[PDB]
């Protein structure tokens, strides 16, 4: 129980840190009148499909 | 000058500041606090940004219409604003001293061609100019510039 | 160019059209019909469904009745068979209403007389109705779709 | 001035009555329901008291310019309201019978200079000229004077 608990702190702990990247590096282009979101980002992380 | 685009946040009665409706972006400055005085605008999902502090959201489609446009280049000069007018040189925009105080801190700053290049946030004071603490966009980027010891609207 | 821009039928009735640009022969894909011109009906079209644009090469014949195409894109004012639209911010804007569903291949040209784009459907809104083109950039065609916009 | 003191009191989009900057303390009748409609002296703290009927509070520091001036002197007289006036006389304030009718019961009375006298609450008509159902300031105590048989507006 105690090392299954600690696998899943350190998966969703893992996890939320990827995701936490994926915002602190695509809301700086979602606050932009422009989406341009590079196709390299774009595919790098999962693109919000801005809609033009 | 175009009336039907810059909202006001109203915060228990107050005007606090003003959201924006620019360039496919619903927009405020995050840090003024309150609720946009629009109902129809209300119900959106803005979303935050401490490092930028410019909460935004996209503009429903109902009322496309009435969004300005926007600019990145940013030629050195002479651009326009809802108290007077402003003046961009090297990377600042200064304005004269006092003109515009805080509770205002979401209007716009347009440009020659009417179009929206900046965003004011706060101030700072220093001689005859207060300079803007803006927030700007890059080609691709959305830019601070928070001149040094610069107080927020 | 009236001899430009070529009619689509459907059980003897205009539904949208196909023009004839740049070596190309092309028409919105969704809408469906028969050329008129029986001489250009017979040819083989290769569409594309994720851009709604169905092409072939024009025959060597008639390529002199084409229209001049253009890639750059400057903010301002272009032409159309309805009246003129506005081209800003990366959104083609049009006097609602000018734009009828059923008119949805026509082309957009631009103030030197060349075509920038393709139309094919409208987001309604406000007093100046969007429309989703399909462009040509410098090396790729691209479609700009405005949210909820319908087909023509 | 005096025309922009009185903060109308709102409920459900009818005009129930106003509430009077007076002095330092905002009062307001303390019968009349509903919510003020100026969203900030809503807020206030509202110490309320039936024997009275005038629930007042301290006024927030930033409007404390736009409120009138107080007496307690009542001479024999004749003296000013936005119904038109009021006139003084046998510890009575007389006003043309039908002057007012029932629903704007919180309108204060001024004097001629202009300091704010009392504020009525209701009528009470017999013969040509209609009682008012009043609060005064005496030198220290807020004091109901209501004749006889006063129906609240």
């Amino acid at each position: 129980v105690g090392m299954s608990l600690l696998a899943l702190i350190s998966i969703f702990a893992s996890c939320y840190m990827l995701v936490a990247a994926r915002s602190k590096c695509l809301t700086p282009y979602a606050l932009t009148p422009g989406a341009a979101v590079p196709w390299t980002l774009g595919i790098l992380c999962c693109a919000p499909r801005a809609h033009a | 000058i175009e009336n039907d685009c810059i909202f006001e946040v109203k915060h228990e009665g107050k005007v606090t500041g003003y959201a924006c409706l620019v360039g496919d972006k619903v927009m405020k400055p995050a840090h003024v606090k309150g609720v946009i005085d629009n109902a129809d605008l209300a119900k959106l999902a803005f979303k935050k940004s401490s490092k930028y502090d410019l909460e935004c959201a996209q503009i429903p489609v109902h009322m496309r219409s009435d969004a300005s446009k926007y600019t990145h280049e940013k030629p050195e000069g002479h651009y326009n604003w809802h108290h007077g007018a402003v003046q961009y040189s090297g990377g600042r925009f200064t304005i004269p001293t006092g003109a515009g105080k805080p509770g205002d801190s979401g209007r716009p700053i347009f440009d020659n061609k009417g179009r929206v290049v900046a965003i004011v946030l706060g101030g700072a004071n220093e001689g005859s100019r207060t300079a803007l603490s803006v927030v700007t966009w890059n080609k691709d980027m959305v830019t601070r510039v928070t001149p040094e010891g610069s107080e927020e609207w």
